[PDB]
DNA sequence: ATCAATATCCACCTGCAGATTCTACCAAAAGTGTATTTGGAAACTGCTCCATCAAAAGGCATGTTCAGCTGAATTCAGCTGAACATGCCTTTTGATGGAGCAGTTTCCAAATACACTTTTGGTAGAATCTGCAGGTGGATATTGAT
DNA sequence: ATCAATATCCACCTGCAGATTCTACCAAAAGTGTATTTGGAAACTGCTCCATCAAAAGGCATGTTCAGCTGAATTCAGCTGAACATGCCTTTTGATGGAGCAGTTTCCAAATACACTTTTGGTAGAATCTGCAGGTGGATATTGAT
């Protein structure tokens, strides 16, 4: 039969679309072979990173659909994610509950 | 008129890590825009290296060692490590 | 259709408050609402600025989300959630 | 009584109120006439996507919001807990908005 | 004897500094911080003497910059003598840490 | 090794800087974001030496993650 | 010359080599390498023509650094341009916080 | 080999003031200059290109990408000696 | 505000070596001549998606008291960090050399680009589903007055 | 130390607007059999780059002193937060009309590919030259005392 190339990886995104977006992109003149592959992979896996992290988070609010807050919540809470996406806003987000210790009352 | 995303994939991924779990339409979007961000930084700065070093084409190693710049952290270790071996699953069959 | 004047006046200040307490300010100066009012101005123009000028380049005469999208891109306000 | 809560009591339950929640803060329609009169300035007669005045909208509560933290971090470091325009100036200045 | 009030060698030592355009920290020991640093990273190494006033000359920069936007700072709360405190604030607003 | 960053010339950047007093902390802290900042651009640098399959840091390799990390500089390479 | 066409110091053709080689598109039109040499010019000029007279302020003849850096961080658009740059052996425009002075 | 622009630095040095020079280092400068502001307009303008399914970097695409990268009046007269130049390498 | 006695900048002058600038020539491009492919401009034109109005309702924005307690102006003083003149050692620096090593070449075997042809996996509808938004109320704090 | 007075919580509820499935076409992966190049793998110069070696000379580290800057405690003029009430205008739902994206078609006017042909732009000497760099002599800026 035929092997679609994202499964000779074994992986979940469309290494395919990957290498034709890698090529078309202007990138470079010529792009190798497990570029798009690899690529596949890293994005695949960063894509389960935050997946995961947010599941969770509709989980801690008793809900089984994830929305937008719980990804925002995702990112700002792993430090390295807040990291990659600090310059990144996400539409309906919100932000940390976070209030400054001094003005709370005593 | 049929334009593209990462929908199906990162669904695939979804059922993957929570089974039983779903995700809403504004999230999905968030989704995509992610992925495509990302896909945008790395094959960007990997395709600086190639200029840099007198290089005609983008390799999977350099896609690598864009990597290892773009991404902080473990994040990056556990990173590198799904791609060399979806790389090194790929070429052997 | 009827004329546009003196808008940003319709940023109303219990709206500014209310953004600056999701920001986690608990005691506003006064002067602050008109200050942020210039400050929020000089956004947007900005912004819009560079939209249109997406909008201008591709001939159109809508400004479609993408040109939004792409502009904030440049001024690195990186935004999620509308168009890829 | 009257059931008067003391000062700076209902702004704490404000914070913690609109932290929780994710709704846009300014009211959509005034923002969007501001959007078109901006732009109108720019370019006569122009047509607006409905998302585009959406994005605009999340983009800028978000910019202010978080101008807003950075002014708050900045009046606590001179010993208040009053945000100023002295204090908003200060952050955009080292944010180089404006240097 | 004339000693010379306090700070006003400060203000006299501003206008210099200010006015000349010469790297200040000490040549050697920096070139060798260079190296102590970069070798954590891979051994046996070897740099360009021009990469070395590279990273010089940016440290440089970045730390009279630094300082700047510190002092804003501690003016800023009354004060006119730059503290640890001052430095973070201007760090954190950046973004940085 | 840091170390060899002298409270005076501290100061001296401190000067230029604008800045008129100095708590005695400073210091250390100074010498703190300093070991940080070469930490990071150092890094990105070798990475670069490092992938182009050479041993030796040439002042582009500096360059290059000096950019990379919004610091630009001009004079140096180009 | 293609350069001397459009009465350019700079050069045209290098531009139109660096574009078609510099993976931007995967054509290149050509008028593009032309105004893009002229843009370069033009800004080159500019900063040139401020560090001149920067220069001659000085009672120098020749444009070191610190006459470069004063031209830019003094022209509030070429600061602008150049917010994110910086010249070594620049040095910074005397600035001292007036709360600073004596008196 | 390893070329540069310094021939065009200078000679556009020579214009604006006949009596004065450049330093070594300061001719550095210069060059990374020209180099950078390329970067950036090629790199925004490759962007127009993508963005618009279109696929040649006209001279349109230089322009407007300028109105973007540059500021001011800084901006208006850098477009102007853009359009001059193109005007005369066209006629003849 | 002056008077004088330190210490300081700061012009004025001025001489040669490290540089700047000017020459004198070779490959490497840049520029032609011809001959090919193409991108995307112009002219329909189908048809979403956007602009505008209405209407009724209630959800806030305004504007006005009142006063709690936050910002700001004082006052006081312990003590930290600038100015110094001292004493001493680590940076400066000046070659000098041998060699680790960026870089050149010269093949070529392996890995890409190509050009078609089947063969799916993905995208864009409708058909079915079902989390969860919006209300409803008791249970608990959490406040603020006595 | 008590109690109202409110605001925050949390689980139960229940129709429906936002997924989740269910189903066909078709643009784009996949499979093949050529037609290139690309980028190392030995082979080897010339650099630049470590490292040793050897003296002064600032430049740094000390240890003395105390001027004046940063902090803590008061005080109070009054600014800004919490209510309340008044009624304006932002929502919400729905409907049209058509301006203007977008999807096709059709093709010149424009950009690309080789094979040569011309000059220019980068090097490494060869010929100047501007400051660096000292060195006084003259206000300048300071600091302490009447
Ligand atoms: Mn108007």
């Amino acid at each position: 039969k035929a092997k679609t190339r994202s499964s000779r990886a074994g992986l979940q995104f469309p290494v395919g679309r990957v290498h034709r977006l890698l090529r078309k992109g202007n990138y470079s003149e010529r792009v190798g072979a497990g570029a798009p592959v690899y690529l596949a992979a890293v994005l695949e896996y960063l894509t389960a990173e935050i997946l995961e992290l947010a599941g969770n988070a509709a989980r801690d609010n008793k809900k089984t659909r994830i929305i937008p807050r719980h990804l925002q919540l995702a990112i700002r809470n792993d430090e390295e994610l807040n990291k990659l996406l600090g310059r990144v806003t996400i539409a309906q987000g919100g932000v940390l509950p976070n209030i400054q210790a001094v003005l709370l009352p005593k | 008129s049929r334009k593209e995303s990462y929908s199906i994939y990162v669904y695939k991924v979804l059922k993957q890590v929570h089974p039983d779990t779903g995700i809403s339409s504004k999230a999905m979007g968030i989704m995509n825009s992610f992925v495509n961000d990302i896909f945008e930084r790395i094959a960007g700065e990997a395709s600086r290296l190639a200029h840099y070093n007198k290089r005609s084409t983008i390799t999977s190693r350099e896609i690598q060692t864009a990597v290892r710049l773009l991404l902080p952290g473990e994040l990056a270790k556990h990173a590198v490590s799904e791609g060399t071996k979806a790389v090194t699953k790929y070429t052997s069959a | 259709r009827k004329v546009l004047r003196d808008n940003i006046q319709g940023i109303t200040k219990p709206a500014i408050r209310r953004l600056a307490r999701r920001g986690g300010v608990k005691r506003i100066s006064g002067l602050i609402y008109e200050e942020t009012r210039g400050v929020l101005k000089v956004f947007l123009e900005n912004v819009i600025r560079d939209a249109v000028t997406y909008t201008e380049h591709a001939k159109r005469k809508t400004v479609t989300a993408m040109d939004v999208v792409y502009a904030l891109k440049r001024q690195g306000r990186t935004l999620y959630g509308f168009g890829g | 009584k009257p059931h008067r809560y003391r000062p700076g009591t209902v702004a704490l339950r404000e914070i913690r109120r609109y932290q929780k929640s994710t709704e846009l803060l300014i009211r959509k329609l005034p923002f969007q006439r501001l959007v078109r009169e901006i732009a109108q300035d720019f370019k006569t007669d122009l047509r607006f996507q409905s998302s585009a005045v959406m994005a605009l909208q999340e983009a800028c509560e978000a910019y202010l919001v978080g101008l807003f933290e950075d002014t708050n971090l900045c009046a606590i470091h001179a010993k208040r807990v009053t945000i100023m325009p002295k204090d908003i100036q200060l952050a955009r200045r080292i944010r180089g908005e404006r240097a």
